[PDB]
DNA sequence: TTCCCAAAAGCCTAAAG
DNA sequence: CTTTAGGCTTTTGGGAACTGTCTACAT
RNA sequence: AGACAG
């Protein structure tokens, strides 16, 4: 009934053609997929999806990278904060500007190439740009190079032709208690092999308003704040500007004050501890002629200030340059004018001409502005989402040892466990086929690696391969195996492989890989559960489905009455890992007392966000006044929107031996009902207009 | 018993003031000094984008001292009140002007204005005022034409003293032919039963915090209803600020603009910074943005664990719990108050040892209870098990595990799946509290509220564990009863 | 219960597809309502509601205690019946092929996926009108 | 992996179109011609001064523009403006060109102006937030809309519908479709619509638009209302055209005729005006046809060169398209991918408004003085990037936690009404013909790709779709065969 | 519609309990729901003597009339009304002023601070 | 933007001095 | 015969999901 | 008011 006839094309479907047995998958499911594709970060642990399609090659040569637009010469090359030994000395340097020049044109445009040590694009997700060691050693003056050239590309980007997008993790299909509902049961090594890299930015401002503290050096020496490629406190802390009184100045601006940190009345700047800094950007105004910085506490910052300025001199020192050499014949890069005006604007103006008075977005700007931008290794634990390259999304929800994970008789270690019946439910069932395939193609190859005299879960040693591939009898009888398997999963990798040269090479890759990469294409003439059947009825090529052991809650190691089958499935992370928990006891409040929102820098200012969460809508007062009666939910909004009821909760929170069962938290006898902000307001609104709303007599 | 409306006497209120009472009648205008105090009354300024350092201040910006509580401002002559549990006052005051009987309650000026004001003919500004232009023939309506015509031939006369005076037989007709034509009944009594109450001498002008202006970069951004009050004011100043004093009857016209100013300003703001669906009423007055709350994603224990158990992480365990861990520092160990914010502060994004047995000890004297009381809730609130109680057991000792143990039981109430959904928790900071929350506790649900005799559906187990006990049950690991038998 | 655990994978797939009165119901069927959604599912259902043809299959033993809903194995082993546009039309031509076969083709996989956006717009749109109403 | 798997992979896998998969929108803004060193952007914006060159009075010549020198983007940028040099530090990928215009062979004051600078990948950073710039798919020269003909102007939006009337015919009742578009944006007995016919009438005689449009005869077959004056046609010379007049005629005649008395009246012009006296309006919708509205409608298959061919064509070509239609809004094909005709909407409705508000001054001799006060006047700095991130909704915000473009990136279409975004309107998507199901998306956009944007497959862009120069979406031949079944079985019935 | 040529309109009907089983058939049809629920939202529909402008619930719960949702929650307390759409229309009205019985309503509290009395 | 639904306008028809 | 009341048809206007994150903003 | 999460 044509039911291996696919009468489709990987061109007609785009991001769905990312995997094979789309259609086996519900729509929802589907466009679940692509979305989850289009919000995943990139993981430290990138390798080739199990089974290959031909999309991932494109999306891989499509993806972004520092490449030279034309066949240029490069003229130039400069590099922030030298690196060397000495005084003012910089452990690493972020950024290297390429000013090269696009010959084979009449007008030989002159253009800029920025090559930084990462790439980040959403708000708190990046990933380290690897360079090429073959083009980055030959980075010169006066050298030549060719059009589309990439240099510092994504690690999700493989030496071979493919994109890394997830990981293959051993998932198994237990109904284990942990995978309640919708969730994953994880172990601590496979969640170590995938560790999102997170690059943020934090800006400090410190002017006549406010002056640095010391949090990063000793008493003899200040530091403000991290140098390049130092790490951030244990005490994720930065900046910690406090207010420039001079009648305080015996108070908090001795040594020791300089050091503590007053977590209120100051102002910090809290990002993740231990993360390595990567860069520091440097804005000073210099021509106030009063400093409003003390003495003492400008070393850091002039320095990068220092090599800053170097930096932006030489590149307006090249510019000029090649205008007085080529006046009305210096056609440039938009590109390389945005950059050169951007150094105009960082270079201190002569004295002939009014200072600049800098802005950023409306927001005034005063003395120092410091920019540190630092990467940090997220390890997930849980709230962590992950998908399955299906509709299957997911929440870690317990993460267990190695050991206790999941094992077959064969060694194989579940890095996952999942809840089988919801793919029955939300029927996305491709992701079975690819267990199941993958499984057996799995167990293919520890066979080949136990008919070889080798180890199972270890890769061969290249002497060991050598020593395999002496014998031409099993290296044939090996790769005729693999055909046989191929030719029963995937017709069309069957011809490519029958059409092969070396057999040999092929035999010693699927040894040293420990798995045989399979090539199922969109189009590929296969019907899929004929294929799972000839793998069920087949002597050779069969999955072990055996039973599986491994340790339940209570600590027992226990072995699973039924056939258990493991198999590997191409998971990925995604964004809304959590971090954005916003547990508030106490929020500032607005002049007129209620809770407000946080901006920018009041809400970059606190270990976890501090937000007044809306947990009372009018749904939410409905279900309490309805439930309870009116009093206690008066009372709970009371308490939120009078601010002196809410202090009065706090001074009895801690002016009690108990401050958990408080046995009253407001006295309503000291405080009456009627002072909330809101309804006061509203009276007092109404009673402008002549009416006041009251009970009934 | 309800819930009604009344009318306030304004006389009273002025009367009951009895404090320091400016009028904006006496505010000439038109010159620095006059024109920054009215801006100091009126327009409650923010100079800056920035955020405030004076928790306690007089009117002026002077006094940024808390300890000088009811301390009289000489500069100001108002004493020095908490800036956010600063009393809602009106800020000034308007009194009838030298050739002005009375003024009109705003509340009867917009209940005129329904029925009165037309699109085609104004009869209220046609009774009122004298300086108002009109033409009979532009009328393109009908009923509208008509009831001008019965106006005119009626033949009252157009002076605001008169209108006040005379109100009673005014009214009588307006009530009589067409004016109207509805509501008779309950705005004839209406007027009858307040009549004293609707020509108030002194009128008030709306608090400092009602009027908002906030100078920033690229100007002062103000509201637009605002602008309506404002002129209304203005207008008793252009009644004192004139160079030839004015006659009864351009005096009279200038009041009732400033009293349709007023009346048009009080409808706009109901309309719009009451009625819309952001606003105070819909907003602010039915909860909003509670203290000691917390919102993450839940994440749970597959253990066998109560019903009734919460597990909060360190992070939103040490920031939602700050001040009991401030007084158990402060209880035990000789530490400052500052030092226990800082220590607090400090440990949140790091493990010790200490503020875990501090945890554990406030989750211990949580005595009558598993732990700390709380409520749980799910967006969007549909049902009763969309909020519940739980009670917080233990801070989780991983940091990584921005996670909330809820109850797998308790997952059903609401629509609660683990595909990376945070949910929000409010900590209850009372004994009281949490025994009015013991009626949202999850036993509540556990009866159906659409079925007789039977319990909730939203029970049922979970898919693993009903899966599990159908392999354990439904399983052939024994022969049949005929066979065991024989 | 730490052992008795379930367990999914493609034996089970294969174990209930394999069956030969499901292959029947997969076979030689009119594409119309009666057709498909009376006669064929009938069959499936009457194969699913025996109490001796599948024991010991994980999916079958949750389908019979409620585990899994009956539709979404209907749709899955037996023909997908009739998906809809984003307006609550039916189209003329059904889906030939289920969840558990591949549907490959272009005018089921573009009605599946209109399926799948009138799912989503019915959740938006009509949760936007229904929660005012219950307010 | 096997290399020589990789390979055989690669072989056997058609490759993307590095036209869209490198970013549409960085070649059709950011793409250099090699005889001339000169952007996309600086030859739009030469092709709209030179159409809007017809405007000058006789020596305000367009030279040209050229691109500036950082020194002078940086003197330009930070102005003295009341003795505060003030600057915004910020990324703000930009570049500076200066627009010159001469008067009698001497120059003026060159005005400066920004643009966006795109950088591949369709990315820019416009104060320091990085924004994605996605193409519109925009129909060619007019769409076909539920029951409508939409055709967009330089300065109008018009839509084109019908209603029914009825007329009598040698005593007998009949039925015919009026035509009516309103144009006075001010508009919004029985209330009527402004009938084309009425706009025929309202600028031509009665008896002149008859003879000057058709082989018809009026007199004051019989043609005579319905429920006085008679309109007699000869027997054999009849057609739909004007039947289509007669039946818009009695359309206008019908409901209002108290203003006439003596039907001779009706082969005046005032008589017409009246009833419909903005002679302003008249004369801009005379003149209110441009080059590129032109050119398009000759690419799509009509032949307009005045706006009354125009109505001519509508009436009798076009009108087709509003009862029974061959095309189907429901479709993608025959669609552009434009970029610039609405990053640069700025800057196209400040050279019109500039244009408009110089000609409409006066004829007279042109002062130095008074031409650099209407270009500093006209043409700012930030006159095409003053609204790009308020009033665009083609410039998106980027949230991308990849290292690949495709994913989110590159592959947006942005419909029309989104586009805009100004409405923030909510049409729900459901009630509409235009959002169903064609196999249009299979080719064009992609299904299973479901933003809530977008729900359906026109959300995001088909990487494999062939797209030619200018921006045109060409049919691919070969997927084409299947896709034709495919829509056949949508419309089964 | 029905809570809130021939239609079905609940003010329509006369008495609740000729009312009643209209709805619940066309619940019934769709959505399984329980009579008592019907009963508790068409007594709350409920109005005694809409002629004397008095909209509080009837006793003991068939003398009275059906009214619009509108009337109801902008003429019975003007507390609940506070909570629904276009205060000003209410706040704006001379029943509201009247000293007439009404019935009472959680928000009540909550439209006052907290103050019962 | 488009559908819901109530409230005020407006209109023909009818009854009392 | 003249002058208003009564009820049906038009027109107009307010209103249209909850919580959280982020994004935009001088010339 | 646009996107995203549920
Ligand atoms: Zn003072």
């Amino acid at each position: 009934s044509q039911l291996g006839r696919r009468e489709i094309d990987l061109t007609l479907l785009g991001h769905t053609g990312l995997d094979p047995w789309y259609g086996t998958t519900s729509s929802a499911r589907g466009a679940m997929f692509v979305t989850h594709i289009g919000q995943a970060p990139e993981v430290n642990g990138n390798e080739s999806r199990y089974f290959l399609t031909g999309a991932e090659l494109e999306y891989a040569k499509y993806t972004h990278d520092v490449r030279f637009p034309e066949d240029c010469r490069v003229l130039h090359v400069l590099r922030k904060y030298p690196t060397g030994i000495g005084k003012d000395s910089i452990r690493s340097n972020p950024v290297t500007t390429i000013i090269y020049e696009n010959y084979f044109d009449k007008y030989k445009t002159i253009g800029v190439l920025h090559v930084p040590e990462y790439m980040s694009h959403h708000q708190d997700f990046g990933y380290e740009l690897v360079k090429n060691r073959e083009v980055w050693e030959t980075i010169a003056p006066n050298e030549m190079f060719s059009k589309d050239t990439v240099i510092a590309q994504s690690g999700a980007v493989k030496k071979d032709g493919t994109l890394g997008m997830g990981v293959n993790a051993n998932v198994v299909f237990l109904s284990a208690a942990g995978t309640i509902e919708d969730g994953f049961v994880a172990n601590k090594n496979f969640l170590k092999r995938m560790m999102p890299t997170s690059y943020s930015t934090a800006v400090a401002n410190a002017g006549r308003k406010a002056f640095f503290l010391n949090m990063y050096g000793d008493d003899k020496i200040y530091k403000p704040f991290p140098d390049i490629g130092d790490v951030i406190r244990p005490d994720g802390v930065i900046f910690a500007i406090r207010d420039h009184d001079d009648d305080l100045a015996p108070a908090e601006m001795t040594p020791r004050a300089l050091r503590t940190l007053d977590r209120t009345f100051d102002r910090a700047v809290i990002g993740t501890p231990g993360a390595k800094v990567i860069d520091i950007d440097i804005w000073r105004d210099e021509r106030v002629n009063p400093s409003p910085t003390p003495t003492g506490m400008d070393a850091q910052l002039v320095k990068y200030h220092t090599h800053l300025s170097s930096y932006y001199r030489e590149l307006l020192k090249i510019y000029r340059g090649l205008l007085a050499r080529r006046k009305d014949d210096l056609h440039i890069t938009e590109e390389f004018e945005r950059l050169i005006v951007t150094a105009q604007m960082f270079l201190p103006q002569p004295d002939n001409v009014r200072k600049l008075s800098r802005f950023y977005r409306l927001d005034p700007l005063d003395e120092w502005r410091v920019e540190v931008t630092y990467k940090a290794q997220k390890m997930p634990a849980g709230a962590f989402k992950m998908t399955d390259f299906h509709g299957g999304k997911g929440v870690i929800c317990k993460v267990m040892e190695d050991e206790d994970m999941p094992i077959d008789e064969n060694g194989n270690r579940a890095d996952l466990i999942i809840f089988g019946g919801s793919t029955m439910r939300r029927s996305n069932y491709g992701r079975i086929y690819e267990h199941g395939f993958g499984a057996a193609a799995r167990d293919l190859a520890q066979r080949l690696r136990v008919e070889a005299g080798l180890d199972r879960h270890a890769k061969p040693t290249q002497q060991q391969l050598n020593s395999v591939m002496g014998n031409t009898q099993w290296v044939d009888y090996a790769f005729k195996e693999l055909l046989g398997f191929y030719e029963i999963i995937a017709p069309t990798m069957h011809s490519k492989m029958m059409e092969h040269p070396n057999p040999a090479e092929h035999v010693k890759t699927v040894l040293m890989d420990g798995f045989p990469y399979i090539y199922a294409p969109v189009d590929d003439p296969v019907d899929l559960m004929a294929a799972v059947n000839k793998l069920i009825n087949s002597d050779k090529y069969r999955p072990h489905y055996g039973k599986v052991s491994y340790r339940d809650q209570a600590g027992k190691w226990v072995t699973t009455k039924d056939n258990v089958l493991m198999g590997p499935l191409y998971m990925m992370l995604l964004e809304k890992i959590g971090e954005d928990w916003s547990a508030a006891a106490s929020v500032k409040t607005q002049p007129f007392g209620l809770p407000s929102k946080l901006n920018n820098a009041d809400r970059a200012s606190t270990p976890g966000r501090e937000t007044a969460i809306r947990s009372f809508g009018e749904s939410e007062t409905r279900s309490y006044n309805c439930t309870v009666g009116p009093g206690p939910t008066a009372e709970i909004l009371d308490q939120t929107n009078n601010p002196l009821a809410h202090a009065a909760v706090i001074e009895s929170w801690l002016t009690a031996e108990k401050p958990s069962s408080v046995p009253v938290a407001v006295d309503r006898e000291k405080i009456p009902f009627g002072g909330s902000r809101p309804v006061a307001m509203f009276d007092h609104l109404l009673e402008c207009s002549g009416i006041a709303l009251e009970y009934a007599p | 018993m309800g819930l009604y409306a009344k009318v306030v006497d304004h006389n009273e209120v002025h009367d009951q003031f009895t404090g320091k009472r400016i009028y904006a009648n006496d505010y000439n205008t038109s010159n620095s000094d006059e024109k920054e105090e009215f801006d100091r009354h009126f327009y409650s300024h923010f100079q800056d984008s920035e955020a405030i350092e004076s928790s306690v201040s007089c009117d002026c910006r002077a006094i940024e001292d808390a300890h000088k509580l009811g301390v009289i401002c000489d500069i100001c002559n108002t004493p020095v009140v908490n800036t956010s549990s600063r009393p809602i006052e009106p800020s000034m005051w308007v009194r009838t002007p030298k050739h002005v009987r009375s003024l009109i309650n705003p509340r009867l000026i917009i209940m005129l204005t329904g029925y009165l004001v037309t699109k085609e003919f104004d009869f209220l500004a046609y009774l009122t005022d004298t300086s108002y232009r009109y033409d009979v023939e532009s009328i393109g309506s009908k009923e509208t034409r008509r009831k001008v015509d019965r106006l005119l031939h009626r033949g009252f006369e157009r002076g605001l003293n008169h209108f006040i005076d005379n109100f009673n037989e005014i009214f009588q007709f307006l009530l009589d032919a067409n004016i109207i034509s509805n509501n008779k009944s309950e705005f004839a009594q209406f007027v009858a039963q307040n009549k004293d109450k609707l020509f108030p001498k002194y009128l008030p002008v709306p608090s400092k915090l009602c009027f908002v202006a906030e100078s920033t970069t690229s100007g002062t951004y103000l509201d637009k209803p605002i602008e309506a009050a404002i002129d209304a004011t203005l207008t008793f100043a252009s009644i004192d600020a004139s160079s030839v004093p004015l006659s009864p009857i351009k005096a009279q016209n200038r009041t009732m603009r400033g009293l349709r100013l007023y009346g048009q300003f009080y409808e706009i703001y109901a309309k719009s910074r009451i009625a819309q669906k952001p606003g105070l009423a819909r907003r602010h007055m039915f909860g909003a943005r509670l203290n000691a709350t917390a919102r993450a994603v839940i994440t749970s224990i597959s253990d066998p664990h109560d019903y009734d158990e919460l597990h909060i992480p360190w992070g939103v365990g040490c920031q939602l719990l700050k001040y009991h861990l401030t007084n158990k520092l402060k209880a035990k160990f000789n530490m400052t108050t500052r030092e226990a914010f800082s220590f607090v502060y400090e440990n949140v994004l790091q493990y010790n040892q200490i503020i875990a047995d501090l945890f554990k000890e406030l989750i211990a004297e949580a005595a009558p209870y598993k732990g700390m009381g709380c409520t749980f809730h799910r967006n969007p609130t549909l049902q009763r098990g969309s909020t519940q109680q739980f009670f917080i057991t233990k801070v989780k000792d991983d940091i990584n595990d921005n996670s909330i143990s809820m109850s797998v039981l308790c997952l059903k109430a609401p629509n609660a799946d683990f595909d990376g959904d945070q949910l929000n928790l409010t900590l209850m900071p009372d004994v009281y509290l949490t025994k009015a929350t013991e009626r949202i506790a999850p036993h509540t649900w556990v009866l159906s509220i659409d079925e007789p005799h039977e319990i909730s559906g939203n029970l049922e187990l979970q898919g693993p564990v009903v899966e599990t006990i159908i392999n354990w049950a439904h399983e052939k690991y024994l022969p049949p009863l005929e066979e065991w038998l024989k | 219960l730490s052992e008795y655990l379930a367990t999914l994978s493609m034996f089970d797939i294969a174990e209930v597809y394999n069956h030969p009165k499901v292959r029947e119901a997969n076979h030689n069927i009119e594409p119309t309502t009666y057709g498909i959604e009376k006669i064929s599912y009938g069959k499936v259902k009457e194969v699913f509601n025996d109490p001796t043809q599948f024991i010991g299959n994980s999916i079958i033993e949750g389908l019979r205690s409620g585990t899994q809903k009956t539709e979404q194995l209907l749709q899955a082993f037996a023909w997908r019946g009739f998906p809809t546009d984003i307006n609550s039309d039916i189209f003329k031509y059904p889906v030939t092929t289920g969840y558990i076969d591949g549907i490959w083709n272009l005018y089921e996989n573009m009605i599946e996926s209109r399926s799948g956006t009138k799912a989503l717009l019915y959740n938006k749109e009509l949760l936007r009108v229904t929660e005012y109403f219950n307010r | 992996p096997d290399p020589f798997l990789i390979e055989k992979i690669r072989e056997n896998t058609p490759c993307m179109n590095p036209t869209l998969a490198n970013g549409i929108t960085v070649e059709h803004t950011m793409t250099r011609d090699p005889n001339t060193g000169v952007n996309m952007t600086r030859r739009y914006i030469d092709s709209l001064f030179d159409i809007s060159s017809v405007l000058f009075p006789d020596g305000f010549k367009y030279e040209g523009n050229r691109a500036c020198t950082p020194l002078k983007h940086f003197e330009e940028i930070t102005r003295e403006y009341n003795a505060k040099r003030i600057a915004n530090i910020a990324p703000t990928d930009m570049y500076m060109i200066d627009l010159m215009f001469s008067y009698k062979g001497e120059m003026l004051y060159p005005r400066p102006m920004l643009l966006p600078a795109f950088k591949r990948g369709n990315m820019v950073t416009i104060n320091g937030a990085k924004y994605i710039g996605s193409p519109v798919l925009t129909d060619v020269g007019f769409s076909v809309l539920n029951d409508s003909i939409f055709i967009p102007f330089r300065r109008t939006k018009l839509t084109f519908k019908q209603t029914d009337h009825h007329y009598m015919c040698n005593g007998q009742r009949k039925i015919m479709y009026v035509i009516w578009s309103q144009i006075h944006n001010e508009m919004a007995r029985p209330h009527i619509e402004s009938c084309l016919a009425h706009y025929f009438f309202c600028q031509f005689g009665v008896t002149q638009t008859f003879k000057q449009w058709a082989n018809v005869d009026v007199k004051c077959n019989i043609y005579s209302s319905a429920t006085e004056m008679v309109l007699v046609i000869p027997r054999h010379q009849e057609s739909i055209f004007a039947t289509r007049l007669i039946a818009g005629f009695w359309y206008v005649v019908d409901a209002f005729p108290m203003r006439f008395t003596r039907p001779e009246y009706v082969d005046s012009t005032n008589l017409w005006r009246v009833i419909l006296n903005i002679d302003s309006h008249l004369h801009s919708f005379c003149n209110s046809l441009d080059e590129m509205t032109i050119e398009e409608l000759k690419t799509v298959g009509v032949n307009v060169s005045t706006i009354w061919e125009l109505l001519y064509e509508i009436m009798t070509s076009l009108a087709h398209h509003l009862y029974a239609t061959d095309i189907d809004e429901t479709s993608m094909y025959g669609k552009r991918l434009t970029v610039l005709h609405y990053l640069m909407s700025e800057f196209n409705y400040a050279v019109s408004m500039f244009g408009y508000m110089f000609q409409s001054r006066r004829d007279r001799e042109w002062t130095v003085q008074e031409l650099n006060e209407g270009l500093k006047r006209s043409f700012k700095l930030q006159t095409a990037i003053k609204r790009l991130t308020v009033d665009h909704g083609e410039l998106d915000t980027m949230s991308n936690p990849n290292s690949s473009m495709l994913i989110k990136g590159t592959s947006i279409l942005v419909t029309q009404d989104r586009a805009k975004t100004a409405k923030a309107h909510n049409k729900s998507l459901i009630n509409d013909s235009s959002r169903i199901i064609h196999a249009s998306i299979a080719e064009v956009g992609q299904y299973k790709n479901q933003p809530k944007n977008n729900p359906d497959g026109r959300g995001r862009l088909n990487m494999y779709t062939k797209v030619g120069p200018t921006g045109l979406v060409e049919r691919r031949e070969e997927v084409r065969e299947i896709i034709d079944n495919a829509q056949l079985m949508f419309r089964a019935k | 519609s029905f809570l809130h040529t021939s239609k079905t309109y609940l003010k329509n009907y006369k008495s609740p309990i000729e009312a009643l089983p209209v709805f619940a058939t066309m619940a019934n049809e769709k959505i399984s729901l329980n009579i008592s629920h019907c009963e508790i939202l068409i007594y709350a529909m409920m109005i005694r003597s809409a002629q004397y402008r008095d909209y509080r619930l009837p006793k003991p719960g068939i003398n009275g009339q059906f009214e619009k949702y509108n009337r109801l929650m902008q003429c019975r307390s003007l507390g609940g009304a506070m909570a629904f759409e276009k205060q000003h229309e209410p706040l704006n009205n001379p029943g509201s002023f009247l000293n007439k019985m009404r019935n009472d309503h959680p928000y009540d509290l909550l439209v006052k601070g907290g103050k019962l009395r």
